[PDB]
C-alpha cells in the first residue's frame, strides 16, 4: 500500500470509527483548542456550543 | 515591538518620485503543537 | 500581509500552551503519561 | 561694581489694556498653586443636567468605565440656581473647610481630600499677553498645596484601589489560533513558482 492509500483507509475507519479512548482524548484537546482559539477571539456564540460539545463528549469513569 | 518598523526610500529619477517602503509586525498568533508528517498530513502532537 | 510564519517554539510541559494542561487524570493514564510527573522541561530532539 | 550694561535709554510708549476685576484680595496679593489629582476634575462650564445624561458613555471595559464614574462624581462643577425671589445665583458643588488644627481640606459632595502645603520661595503668577509679547505679573504663590484622600474608607480611594489592582491582572496579548497544514507550505509553493517564472524570464531574456 502507499501513504496516500493508507490516508484514505484510516479515513474511511474513521468514519465508521464509533469510539476509541485515544481518539476520544485526541478529539477532546482538539475540541479545547478550538475553544480557547474561539475564546481569544471574543467569540460569544462559537464558545458556548464548543463547550456544550465538550460536555457532552465528557464524563468520563 | 520593540523594533516595529522596516522602512526603505527610494527617490527615483529614472521626474522625482520618492516611493517609502515600509512594512510593520502586527499581532503574534501561537498555537497548540503540530507535527507535520513528511507525507504532509498534521496532526496534534 | 497576513499570518506569516516565523518559526517554531519550543514548549514547556505541562505550562498553559501544552496538550497536557487539560485532560483531568484519567486521559493522562491512555497519553501514556504519569501523573506524578511535573513538567518544567523541554523536549528537544 | 559690575557697571550697568544698558545705558541707550531707549523707551517703548506701549499702553496696555486692563479689565476691572470681578474679585480683589485683601490685604495679601497671595494664592496656593494646588496638583489636580487624576480622580479629582474641575468642569468649569455650568453645569447642564440633559446633555450630561445623554452624554454618558459605557464601555466593555471595567476598569476605565469604574474610573470615568469616580471622576466624573467627583468632578468639581457648577450651576445656576433661581433663588426664590425670582433672581439669579452662581451655585456650586465643592466647599473649602478648615479645621481647629488649621489644616485645609477640599470638600467635593460627601467626599472630603485633606491639602498639604509646602512653602515655595521666588514663585510668582504671571499674565501673559501674546499680541504684545509681554508677561504682565498677577500675584505670588507662596504655598504649594497636594491634595491627599482623608482616609482609606473614603469610597474614592476604596474605587482607585480597585480600578488599579484591576488593571494590572487583566495582561494577554498573544492570540491563539488553530494550524490545519503544514506553516512551511506557502514558503516551498511561492519558492517553487518563483523558479518556474525565473526559468520562463531566462528563456525569454535569452530569446529577446
Amino acid at each position: 500500500l502507499s501513504n496516500d492509500e493508507v490516508n484514505s483507509i484510516v479515513k474511511m475507519k474513521q468514519s465508521l470509527s464509533s469510539n476509541t479512548g485515544f481518539n476520544t482524548v485526541l478529539k477532546k484537546a482538539q475540541l479545547q483548542e478550538e475553544l480557547e482559539e474561539a475564546r481569544d477571539a471574543h467569540d460569544h456564540e462559537r464558545v458556548a456550543r464548543i463547550e456544550a460539545e465538550l460536555k457532552s463528549i465528557g464524563a468520563e469513569s | 515591538w520593540e523594533e516595529p518598523r522596516l522602512i526603505l526610500d527610494q527617490p527615483a529619477q529614472h521626474d522625482n518620485i520618492n516611493k517609502r517602503y515600509e512594512i510593520r509586525f502586527g499581532k503574534i498568533y501561537l498555537s497548540r503543537p503540530t507535527m507535520t508528517e513528511a507525507d504532509g498530513t498534521t496532526h496534534a502532537m | 500581509g497576513n499570518k506569516v510564519h516565523i518559526g517554531k517554539v519550543p514548549i514547556m510541559l505541562r505550562s498553559k500552551f501544552c496538550s497536557l494542561r487539560t485532560l483531568d487524570e484519567v486521559d493522562l493514564y491512555k497519553m501514556k503519561e504519569c501523573p506524578y510527573d511535573m513538567g518544567g522541561y523541554f523536549v528537544i530532539n | 561694581h559690575t557697571k550697568s550694561v544698558y545705558d541707550n535709554g531707549e523707551t517703548l510708549d506701549i499702553s496696555l489694556p486692563i479689565h476691572p476685576k470681578s474679585h480683589i484680595p485683601q490685604g495679601k496679593q497671595d494664592r496656593w498653586v494646588v496638583k489636580l489629582p487624576d480622580f479629582l476634575d474641575i468642569n468649569a462650564e455650568p453645569f447642564d443636567p440633559r446633555p450630561f445624561e445623554m452624554n454618558v458613555k459605557t464601555h466593555e471595559d471595567k476598569n476605565q468605565e469604574l474610573l470615568d464614574k469616580l471622576i466624573a462624581v467627583n468632578t468639581v462643577r457648577w450651576r445656576y440656581a433661581k433663588s426664590e425671589t425670582g433672581g439669579i445665583f452662581k451655585e456650586t458643588n465643592s466647599q473649602i473647610i478648615q479645621w481647629e488644627d488649621g489644616t485645609y481640606s477640599l470638600r467635593v459632595g460627601s467626599e472630603i481630600f485633606d491639602m498639604f502645603t509646602t512653602n515655595t520661595d521666588d514663585n510668582y503668577l504671571v499674565s501673559e499677553h501674546n499680541e504684545e509679547g509681554i508677561l504682565m505679573t498677577e500675584s505670588t504663590l507662596s504655598k504649594s498645596v497636594k491634595l491627599v484622600p482623608a482616609s482609606f474608607q473614603s469610597t474614592t480611594h476604596q474605587k482607585l484601589a480597585k480600578a488599579l489592582s484591576a488593571k494590572q491582572k487583566k495582561e494577554s496579548y498573544a492570540r491563539s489560533v488553530v494550524t490545519k497544514e503544514d506553516p512551511e507550505e506557502r514558503q516551498r509553493r511561492l519558492e517553487s513558482q518563483e523558479n518556474e517564472r525565473y526559468r520562463l524570464e531566462r528563456r525569454r531574456k535569452q530569446a529577446e
